[PDB]
């Protein structure tokens, strides 16, 4: 393996071809922000609950940042819910519904950028990342808008069309691309349980588990958007998570101290 | 039951950026042959990347880059491609459009005029998925991606070569290659071996809503581009496993 | 002497936002009814809000944000009324355009395609006007801002209901509510009570330059907006105070 | 050999910003010869900046800001010249287009519709030359450099005086001022004393590759504009020194 | 002299009149970044070159952006050539290449940015200028992507279809604007020779030369784009530029410590 | 006062018989500029009628037929020209229209299509007048007489010869034979001697109300009727005796 090979093959080969795959997996691997944290703050478990669930967050925010850099990504929510149902309705495809969706995305962004502007905290999209580094330097953390920018590209799901990667896969694949070091999905429960603990009264609490597990269990589809787990089985850089519950003070704080609140998934 | 055809009128096109890095030897008579399709069709002919992004994979590996910082790296070159082609149709009243005007305008866009150009690579950007240190949603994927969310009535593939083969005909075991005029994306998924089309292509086939078929055709052989947007069979067609209503 | 008229052949239609709420029933057949009207008028198609308008209002308002928070907050769900519409129309050539290519492009794009849609909020923003916690220029206001300033041969609103009566046909005191098919937009202002229409509309058409009477319609029968458009009273007609030239 | 010319077919005229300072008086007697042409040329009409830039220049100078800042703000008073003539024009389908577009989807654009309008100030910005405190890359200068760029069938430029004469007509020495019906840039580049065109104008004429002339006319004297676009002589020739094919 | 004279001028003489011209000449003279450094990292001949070129540059950025504020432009290289090749063959004009080589310039000031990112430093551009005060301010350096933005309207050179302002000279003229103390040249060479030392076995060195000098030895077209010379002697600001080779080690550090490494070329 | 322009962006160009008659060689290079001008111009193209009517007029004169049964024989030999060069622009939307269209449906047309083609001799018929046994309105006269009742921009003359010469550049005394750039159309009627263009042209171009000028140009020279169109002066141009309004 040399620098001369991989470049004889990218030159001489299809992409697809195994040979130039393999020498492509040899090189050398850099993290572009490795000292953040990527927190996606739930739009439906915690935004459209107003007041009483922002606030403490916020909060623990301006807390935070002083010794952690911090990504924080948001939900969607209700309203977006309600587009994919009209929008499901009309027969229209996953691409248009993932359009609509990052709008609401990026409403509950600018709700929580306004409650944050007096710390020096931005909201950031417009330059897309560049804006990040500086932020990231100066005031230790920036908010965006958690959706993938896949928009009409959105590749759909198997079955109907609500699009399978929404606010969970984009804060998600941020932090896999960013290389970041830590990500924490805030929601609405404690963690990951045996069964969705809103439905069933005797489901357990599980503090930590693998994708694999996840499978074997029937909780493929349960607390993290399903293709967020093969996304982390795949990924070069964050290959765990933690789910932690965003309603209870000091939780976020918490995680980042490294306390293990929640519910830690692991890519294997 | 599925979703709608937005635009159930539209041919879309996708050349293959080493058609384009062939130069002028290859891309006046592609131009010569598109400017005799604009009365026959409504075309979103979008461009792949070719060469240039090769060698910006080599860069950027390199310097330790994830595969989300390659990807709009490679579909910077695309963009030049497709600006490169629109301007040889100018004069026919085409341009190339950006991604967000495709997304959005395209139909008040094929209203003004009869053809536009993109880029083929789709938006995934620093969302592209990891695994590979190679993007895989690449200009293939992207143009079928496009084609089958609007409901297309055909995505046409042009490549320097006259199809799918069994191997590279262009590379070290290009003696035992062998043509395959017809193939299924699930029997391509299966094989191992390199491909002229993207592997992604075919998994965005395997859920695909509305196209059931994508012609794979030589832009280097004037006529083939014109005979496939009928429905001939020149190249090799691939039957993605979308059933019929 | 008054202003000249920018686009005097247009018409402009608000599609109220509670409308698209009612989803396929009520959009399929104002799609259908937006399609026989094309090749009629010059069409600018502009949407209001809806209830996710009134949710985002609530979360916001729990969070204490001012009035020129929520008034962009509000005009995104109009934004995507109008890429729901369009979306719907596209095969007709239709599709949705941004606020800046409806202030300064709007007459190339109606010399492309027979209509497109836009947001009827107006940019107000974060310079909404103090006063009340709920952003007062809404989609009513900004259809007759511009089709105002346009000189725009007619504004037509369509509604979820027939037109304005004397208090809400959908609230508690409906019993009492008596139909008014003509009104003056003094007479409206002087009232107190609820409308189907922002109050703001009242005082910008006390300003008005042009538009001497705007006609609100039921979009939920079809055929309404059809002969609205032809100048027949199928709904309420409000009065500016816009005199003759 | 030469480059490919991009827009054979297209005619581009600019207005000077001085013949819109004049306001109304020599605006809507050319707006009205412009409306006749349409169906006759496919149109770029570009504005220059006129009065309002000499302001800014008087401000920018007494702050000591260097050339790469005056120069956008001069462009931004050509901008807001053709936003003025683009609305004045908006009935006939006419639009103003901002840089970008003009750079990239003009023949979209102009298969929508019969003229559009632009900024003729070039997008040279900070990285204006230095050397004078006077932004050299003018109207004038941006307006040939994209005629010539696209291959374009003429440059016609619109001024508020009859062509070039020998001293300003309007200026100190106007009594020795002499009409030229002809000149050569190359000639011209060698004289001293003001001119109604750029003196980069005569720089770029000289490594042109298409436009061998340009007519000076004068746009207070309805038809001859509508002469110039006939290659009728009214006004001040000038030979570029392209040399036929 | 004076503002009321100049003012009446402006108002009543065209543009091209000398008179209006000497006395614009009068006006004070503001530099709007003095305290700033512009350096072009080369496209050939450092970028395209890799990890083994770019990693020390990064390196010593970051040492160098405590003391010294930088602003870092980034040229083309052979993918520009490669676009420049296919477009001359088909006819294209210069305007049309000179969009094309942006987008070179722009890959490399994304790569180089990345590098960067986790030091704060950002990419800009999106805003243009205005991200670049608060940048410097902060962070003290910030990269850009070199090509002028002339685009369609590239004056062409007297023959042949290259675009004849190209980074060099985009980087300059953001130097001269700024009114920036120093302009460096990061290439792949120890500066410029009495001929190209890669063609050329006993091309002697010239450690400082001016630009009557470099034109009367044949040297209009080599280490620079030749119109950067002509720029240079008009410039305002920056009447002077070093060259420096970029794949010596610290020999960038050294250039901005005040030390003669390289060539400087002197307008006059 | 002069009568209106019913047409004043009309283009008319009349094609002579003669290069009809050399066939591919001449028509293929011809039809190729033709098809180059469609975005640029709105075209009126008339043909002539060429060697064909002079066999008709041997057998006719033979047959002691008087000038009224001559003149329709030769106007069928024009149609025939039109029919071919029509069908040679088919595939650009072009098609041959009949006299009674030319005459009251031609803006319609224009509006259709970029051109249209028809026969440039005059419906004189058997209504042509006496004295000389050969029609004297024939295919110059004809296309002088629609352009200038329409008030066309202009006529374009497009023959096997530069222009006019003092003598028959093809006969017996063509080495006298002297090019004349520029001519009035008084002077030449003044003249003997044979001539390019009808002589009864002269007497037509005499009570003229609109075209000033009309260019006679080598159309067996690719690029002339282009430079011509645009007002270049590349063959010889004849001054009418209309004088400007
Ligand atoms: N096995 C499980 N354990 C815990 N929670 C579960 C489980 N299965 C389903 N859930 C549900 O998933 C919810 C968390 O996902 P949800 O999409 O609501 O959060 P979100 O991030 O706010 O979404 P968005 O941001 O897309 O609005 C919980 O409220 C819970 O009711
Ligand atoms: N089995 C195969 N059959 C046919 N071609 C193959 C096969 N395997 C590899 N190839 C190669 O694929 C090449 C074309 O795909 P490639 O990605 O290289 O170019 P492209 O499609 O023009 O690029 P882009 O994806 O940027 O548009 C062919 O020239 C051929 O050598
Ligand atoms: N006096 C009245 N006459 C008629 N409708 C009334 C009256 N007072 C209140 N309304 C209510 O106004 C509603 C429509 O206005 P509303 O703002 O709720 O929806 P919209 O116009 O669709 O929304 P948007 O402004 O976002 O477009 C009706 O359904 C009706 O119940
Ligand atoms: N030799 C000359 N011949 C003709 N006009 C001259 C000459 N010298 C100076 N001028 C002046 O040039 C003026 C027009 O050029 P000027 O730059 O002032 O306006 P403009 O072209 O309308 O402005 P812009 O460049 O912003 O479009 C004339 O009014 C005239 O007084
Ligand atoms: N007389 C000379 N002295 C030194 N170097 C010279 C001379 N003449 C030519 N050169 C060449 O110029 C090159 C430097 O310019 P070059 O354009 O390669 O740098 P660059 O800034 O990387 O370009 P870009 O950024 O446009 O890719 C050197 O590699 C050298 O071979
Ligand atoms: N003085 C002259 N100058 C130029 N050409 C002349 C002159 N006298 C005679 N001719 C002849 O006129 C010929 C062209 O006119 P002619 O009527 O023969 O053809 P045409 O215009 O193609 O026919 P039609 O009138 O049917 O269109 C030339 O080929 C030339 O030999
Ligand atoms: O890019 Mo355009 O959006 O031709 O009105
Ligand atoms: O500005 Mo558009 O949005 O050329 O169709
Ligand atoms: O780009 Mo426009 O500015 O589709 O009319
Ligand atoms: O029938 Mo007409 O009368 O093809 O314009």
């Amino acid at each position: 393996n040399s620098t001369a090979e991989l470049e004889e093959l990218l030159m001489q080969r299809s992409l697809t071809d195994p040979q130039l795959q393999a020498a492509a997996a040899a090189a050398a691997d850099f993290r572009i922000l490795p000292d953040a944290t990527v927190i996606k703050i739930g739009g439906q478990s915690v935004i459209d609950r107003g007041r009483a669930a922002v606030y403490p967050l916020v909060d623990e925010i301006v807390a935070a940042r002083k010794n952690h850099k911090l990504l924080i990504g948001t939900g969607a929510g209700t309203r977006a819910r309600h587009l994919y149902s009209i929008a499901a309705g009309l027969g229209l495809p996953a691409g248009v519904l993932a359009q609509l969706g990052s709008s609401v995305a990026d409403q509950n962004a600018a709700m929580l950028g306004q409650l944050l502007a007096k710390h020096g905290i931005p909201v950031v999209g417009g330059a897309g990342l560049s804006a990040v580094p500086l932020s990231l330097a100066e005031v230790n953390a920036v908010v965006f808008s958690g959706m993938p920018p896949y928009k009409l590209w959105m590749r759909p799901a198997a079955e109907g069309v609500i699009p399978p990667y929404r606010t969970d896969a984009g804060c998600f694949l941020l932090a896999e691309q960013f290389g970041c070091k830590q990500m924490i999905f805030v929601k609405d429960e404690d963690g990951l349980y045996t069964a969705n603990p809103k439905t069933s009264k005797d489901a357990t609490f599980i503090p930590r588990i693998s994708v694999d597990e996840m499978k074997a269990k029937g909780l493929h589809d349960s607390i993290l958007e399903f293709p967020v787990l093969d996304l982390l089985q795949s990924a070069q850089h964050v290959r765990e998570v933690q789910v932690v519950n965003g309603l209870v003070p000091g939780n976020l704080t918490r995680a980042l101290a490294g306390e293990h609140v929640g519910t830690i998934i692991t890519a294997s | 039951k599925r979703p709608i055809r937005l635009l159930p009128w539209l041919q879309v096109v996708k050349i293959g950026g080493r058609v384009m890095d062939r130069g002028a030897d290859a891309i006046l008579p592609l131009v010569e042959e598109l400017r005799k399709l604009l009365p026959e069709h409504r075309l979103l002919i979008l461009t792949g990347a070719g060469v240039r992004a090769r060698h910006v994979f080599s860069v950027g590996l390199d310097l330790g880059l994830p595969v989300g910082s390659l990807a709009p790296l490679a579909a910077s070159e695309a963009g030049q491609n497709g600006h490169i082609l629109a301007a040889m149709l100018a004069s026919e009243g085409v341009s190339y459009v950006e991604h967000p005007t495709v997304a959005d305008q395209l139909a008040i866009h094929l209203s003004a005029t009869r053809a536009v150009v993109g880029s083929a690579f789709p938006p995934y950007h620093h969302h592209e998925f990891p695994g590979s240190r190679i993007p895989p949603h690449r200009a293939d994927t992207g143009a079928f991606l496009l084609a089958d969310a609007f409901g297309a009535a055909g995505l046409t593939i042009v490549e320097n070569v006259d199809g799918i083969y069994t191997a590279d005909p262009n590379g070290p075991d290009r003696g035992q290659a062998r043509f395959l005029p017809e193939t299924s994306a699930t029997d391509l998924a299966k094989s191992e071996g390199p491909l002229p089309v993207d592997r992604a292509l075919l998994d965005v086939m395997a859920t695909a809503r509305h196209i059931e078929r994508v012609q794979v055709v030589n832009g280097l052989v004037p006529g083939r581009l014109t005979a496939a947007l009928r429905g001939e069979h020149v190249g090799t067609l691939i039957r993605t496993g979308v059933r019929p209503a």
